[PDB]
């Protein structure tokens, strides 16, 4: 149910994992809202009209209807996000034989200077101004090579002579992992006017994979919600650069409201 | 006597003490007193003084430096505990002889000089940052954190491959910071061009300064370096134990004289 | 499950010290310090080493001897102390920073025997690398046996688990890193070099790499001199190892009353006589420049630069320059480089450099790729190295346009905002600049305006407080006197100088005078107003016109002259002398 020992460990458990999955799937039908229009049915119909595989979920509704579930969303973002994605995919297939779920309306909004290690590997919403954006980079793959004639695996090598035995063999791929199967990299800095004069505006890097790709333009003030987590980067072993995995994006109309 | 030499620890120490006390240009006692206040525990001695005082002792020192220098160190420490018997020093005095055998014809050097003290004049070409070399490796078990130590494992470190409290499989990893290190600086020094008669191919040598005397010579400095000639094997492949029949040779410096 | 009795005892004693030790007020100071630490961005708590030494000498000795071994346990003790006290976030990194260490070693003295023990060093930052998260306690899962390896600490390298967790399985090669579960900490690689004070003459300085983390990451900016309290450690490099000083705390290197109390009785008496010594101006000028003849005005201006005015920051966050900038445009020879060399030699914190320098920094901060790391690093330039000091730049007329614009920005805003290759920084640089230049064609044409005589851009010229023109007079008496000076110097190898005050005495007097911040009296205010009225009325023809920038330079020089005598208020004497100096420095076209 709840109140385990660690939120990440608690969600990882298969029992509670399927419990939360079933509860969310049921909520995908029960939540007709006071309007009684079956909000989730409306969202499913809108998505399937254009087949956007992009679902919008309001944190307020989850918090009010469930409470505990919305409470656990911040601490275990990836797990519950995958649960919601699979639930939405199953619902869409049932109604219309992957679905990405994007959250919004996060209660607390933190500035770039306001986020620290306490917020690492958690979902958070911030307000920033885009500064630079790249193309739709194909993929970032980390390749680890089993050594040739030596019990050792060469360190991760990013893509997109042994340290001990000095073997000259070409080596063979011990393990290759793919990350960001199709991604766009953007940079967001503190919106002008919120900087404390002398202080240089803070900047952070966000990655938009598959969904939300090319959903922003340089120079656009956006309220970005995403998982602020560490991860590999394009650079001995690869450098671990902190980034924001973008879960949802918005636009602040008129740039001042 | 130590095997394959003409050296007696007691007699050699007594002769060195006599040389320290009975000598005429006594300077050694003067600089011993100077070290008292300075605290600098390094007694530099010109070997030519020993040669003049006792040629036999000079020959013995040159032939077997590694085995003889400790005796001189012990004698100097005993004297320092005799004169100024009360004093404080982090480590007892050390002796660093110099200017003994000017076989500065580096191009003309022979394997007969292996493990023999020699002084050579030349200009240092390159150096390197002080290298910390292990002397007492510290290991901790990944399973039970069983702490253990391996001391002076003849250069390499003997991996236990097995723990001692849980006696699990090879899981005890070395802890660099918890270990103990010593300073070793590498220098590449070129033979002095003037001394070479032909100079068709200027000669170069590699020097190692150990535990002290590090960074005391900047690049391009023309100095006389006195140290022990050394030859060490080179392994054909690090994995295999085979060694080349031809040894690469270097110098373990004992004293520097700026000139 | 092996318990380090030393570590546990140190943890217990450290927690006891935290929860019992109290200030002179009788209250636990560290309780309030931690209460302050609860706020965000405050994850490092400072601790006074002398205080804990008094609380437990044995504990302090053990920590000093085995600081690195016990540091994690000290952090755990801090975590326990803060968690149960107040509403602090359940899980965020905490650290302990140590200070007040009497033992100040030199970079030369850092030997392998000191590895792992706490020590304090003093150096000057040279370059600063970007911040980077780094895994400290990694967590992996074995692919074959799908068991999560946890807390596999890595010693500053990509150290995978030696063998699987399961005794049953022995994959040993296909561990998968759990990024989310892995523990990361933000590290910044800085490079420091021996400060000129400790640097032996003609000896290459020792470059030492240091690692900054937690609150200290951004504390030290490129080009500044700082003292680091930490512990030297070894790091494997592609059994090779290299030294790096992991610094727990970073502080700036080293009031008038404080200095006077610290100053010796004889030194304070000498300084007091100096302050009470009338005509100290010319006396000090002559003492500081023995191997020179004439050019009394140049020496006066250089001395005023050495003293400097009172910097001011407005309520609107605008910084008003407190120090002054001097340029010397001179015919070939004429001792310009000699002036700069004297200034550099006398004054610590003064750095001599030339406009022909080809360093990647290029006389100012730059961004350069590291040869090994290949990551862009902010490298401090000579101008930065002169922070809160003096930069004697020779061949100022020959500077490159890139360095020219950089220097223009530096002298305008007193700070350099450098942004490139994705890196960005704002390096403070409050440095008095003494430039030497030659007239176009070599010889100064006194019938032409200064602009026509030098190639410097208009903004650079405008932002200079004083220009001193050194024309090679054909007068026989002047040449005879110059020959007399040079020949007497070369024959009387020494003792030819007549220093009414010793160089060390001048240095200590300058340090004492710096502590004063002279104010402007209403009488001084109106006198300055009237002097500027006269200067404006002059309106000539002068080489360069007179603007409010000249008024700012005038007030800064008046502040410096007030600082000369250490009087805390301005008097008309200082204002009139400054007016004389600035007006004389103006040269009219002789056509
Ligand atoms: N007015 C002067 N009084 C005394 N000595 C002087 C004077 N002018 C020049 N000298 C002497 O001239 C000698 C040579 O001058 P120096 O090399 O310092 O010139 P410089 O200013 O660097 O010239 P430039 O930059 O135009 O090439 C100096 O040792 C200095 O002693
Ligand atoms: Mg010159
Ligand atoms: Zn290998
Ligand atoms: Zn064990
Ligand atoms: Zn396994």
């Amino acid at each position: 149910d709840l109140k385990g020992h660690s939120v990440r460990e608690w969600v990882s458990m298969a029992g509670p994992r399927l419990e939360i999955h079933h509860r969310f799937k049921n909520f995908l039908r029960t939540h007709v809202d006071s309007h009684g229009h079956n909000v989730f049915k409306e969202r499913i119909s809108d998505m399937c009209k254009e087949n956007r595989e992009s679902l919008v979920v309001n944190y307020e509704d989850l918090a009010a209807r469930e409470h505990v579930l919305a409470y656990f969303l911040p601490e275990a973002p990836a797990e519950l996000l995958q649960i919601f994605d699979e639930a939405a995919l199953e619902v869409v297939l049932a109604m219309y034989p992957h679905i990405h779920v994007r959250i919004s309306h996060l209660p607390l909004v933190e500035e770039l200077r306001s986020l620290r290690q306490l917020h690492l590997n958690q979902l958070i919403r911030t307000s920033g101004v885009v500064t630079s954006c790249t193309g739709v980079l194909p993929q970032l793959s980390m390749v680890k090579y089993n050594c040739n004639k030596c019990n050792f695996v060469l360190g991760p090598f990013c893509q997109s002579s042994c340290p001990e035995c000095q073997s000259a063999g070409p080596f063979e791929v011990n393990m290759e992992e793919t990350i960001y199967q199709n991604y766009q990299r953007i940079r967001i800095q503190e919106s002008p006017g919120k900087v404390a004069a002398g202080r240089l505006p803070r900047s952070k890097d966000a990655i938009l994979l598959a969904d939300l790709v090319d959903s922003c333009k340089p120079g656009d003030e956006i309220e970005l919600t995403g998982i602020y987590h560490n991860n590999y980067d394009g650079s001995g072993f690869p450098v671990f650069a902190t980034v924001i995995l973008a879960n949802h994006v918005a636009k602040k109309d008129n740039k001042v409201a | 006597v130590i095997w394959g030499t003409d050296v007696n620890v007691a007699a050699c120490k007594e002769n060195f003490q006599r040389f320290l006390q009975r000598f005429i240009d006594p300077l050694y006692m003067q600089r011993l007193g100077e070290i008292n206040v300075i605290g600098e525990p390094f007694l530099n001695v010109n070997c030519e003084h020993i040669k003049s005082f006792d040629k036999n002792l000079y020959r013995q020192l040159i032939s077997y430096p590694q085995e003889v220098i400790p005796t001189f160190d012990m004698a100097v420490n005993e004297i320092f505990f005799d004169r100024y018997p009360d004093s404080i020093l982090e480590h007892q005095i050390q002796v660093r002889p110099f200017n003994a055998l000017k076989t500065k014809n580096m191009r003309n050097l022979n394997p007969e000089d292996i493990d023999q003290l020699i002084t050579i004049s030349g200009m240092v070409i390159r150096t390197s940052q002080l290298i910390p070399e292990m002397q007492e490796a510290f290991f901790q078990c990944q399973v039970c954190a069983h702490t253990t130590r391996v001391e002076m494992d003849r250069g390499r470190i003997a991996e236990p491959s097995v723990c001692g409290r849980c006696h699990t499989t090879h899981s005890m990893a070395l802890i660099h910071n918890r270990s103990l290190f010593s300073d070793k600086q590498m220098i590449k020094l070129q033979e002095s061009p003037e001394d070479m008669p032909a100079g068709q191919t200027p000669h170069t040598v590699i020097l190692f300064a150990h535990n002290d005397l590090v960074d005391k010579v900047q690049p391009g400095d023309r100095v006389n370096v006195t140290g022990i000639y050394r030859a060490v094997p080179i392994r054909v492949n690090p994995r295999v134990s085979n060694v080349k029949s031809v040894y690469k040779t270097h110098i373990d410096v004992i004293h520097y004289r700026k000139t | 499950e092996v318990r380090d009795e030393v570590a546990e005892k140190c943890q217990k004693l450290f927690l006891d010290f935290l929860e019992e030790f109290q200030s002179s007020d009788g209250e636990i100071k560290y309780l309030q310090l931690a209460e302050e630490l609860i706020r965000p961005e405050r994850n490092t708590l400072v601790v006074s080493f002398v205080d804990l030494e008094q609380f437990n000498q044995q504990l302090s000795t053990t920590i000093q001897e085995e600081f690195y071994r016990v540091y994690p346990y000290l952090c755990r003790a801090l975590k326990t102390f803060v968690k149960d006290r107040k509403e602090i976030p359940l899980a965020k990194d905490f650290y302990v920073a140590f200070q007040d260490l009497p033992t100040r070693h030199k970079i030369r003295e850092l030997t392998s025997s000191r590895i792992g023990l706490l020590t304090r060093i003093s150096g000057q930052v040279v370059r600063t690398h970007p911040v980077h998260p780094e895994l400290v306690s990694g967590t992996f899962l074995c692919l074959d046996c799908q068991t999560v390896i946890r807390d596999v600490e890595q010693q500053f390298k990509y150290t995978q688990p030696n063998i699987c967790r399961n005794p049953v399985c022995a994959n040993r090669r296909r561990f998968l890193l759990d990024t989310n579960k892995s523990r990361f900490v933000d590290f910044q690689k800085v490079r420091i070099q021996e400060t000129q004070a400790e640097l032996p003459r003609g000896s290459i300085p020792r470059s030492l790499e240091v690692i900054l983390r937690a609150e200290a990451v951004e504390s030290a900016q490129a080009g500044d001199k700082c003292d680091f309290t930490g512990t030297l450690i070894v790091v494997p490099d592609v059994l090779s190892y290299r030294l790096v000083f992991l610094a727990c705390c970073v502080a700036p290197t080293n009031t008038a009353e404080s200095i006077k109390n610290q100053m010796t009785v004889k030194e304070w008496e000498k300084v007091f006589e100096m302050s009470q010594d009338k005509n100290l101006y010319h006396n000090l000028c002559t003492s500081l420049f023995p191997t020179i003849h004439g050019n009394d005005e140049v020496k006066r201006g250089v001395l005023l630069m050495l003293f400097g005015g009172v910097p001011k920051t407005t309520g609107e966050g605008t910084s008003l320059r407190g120090d002054i900038n001097v340029c010397i445009v001179g015919d070939p020879s004429t001792a310009k480089s000699q002036f700069l060399k004297h200034v550099e030699e006398f004054s610590p914190r003064a750095v001599y450099t030339s406009g022909k320098a080809s360093s990647a920094a290029g006389l100012t901060a730059a961004v350069v790729r590291d040869e090994e790391s290949h990551e862009f690093v902010i490298e401090a330039g000579a101008l930065m190295l002169a922070d809160n000091g003096v930069c004697c730049i020779d061949e100022f007329d020959k500077m490159d346009v890139r360095d020219q614009v950089a220097i223009h920005e530096a002298m305008e805003q007193q700070t350099i905002s450098i942004t490139k290759a994705g890196v960005k920084a704002t390096l403070n640089a409050r440095t008095s600049i003494l430039a030497a230049a030659n007239p176009i064609s070599g010889h100064y044409d006194r019938s032409k305006s200064l602009k026509q005589n030098i190639n410097l851009s208009a903004p650079i010229m405008s932002r200079f407080d004083l220009f001193f023109i050194l024309v090679d007079e054909c007068n026989e008496v002047t040449d005879y006197a110059i020959a007399r000076r040079i020949v007497d110097l070369h024959s009387r190898i020494e003792e030819s100088i007549d220093r009414v005050y010793s160089l060390d005495d001048i240095r200590r007097y300058l340090l004492f005078a710096r502590q004063f911040k002279p104010k402007i009296s209403k009488e001084s205010e109106d006198f300055i107003v009237e002097q500027y009225k006269h200067l404006r009325q002059r309106d000539g023809k002068s080489s360069w016109r007179i603007t409010v920038r000249q008024l700012e330079s005038m007030i800064r020089l008046s502040e410096a002259m007030a600082r000369m005598h250490c009087c805390d208020e301005v008097q008309p004497k200082h204002v009139k002398e400054a007016f004389r100096l600035l007006n004389k420095s103006i040269i009219r076209v002789e056509t």
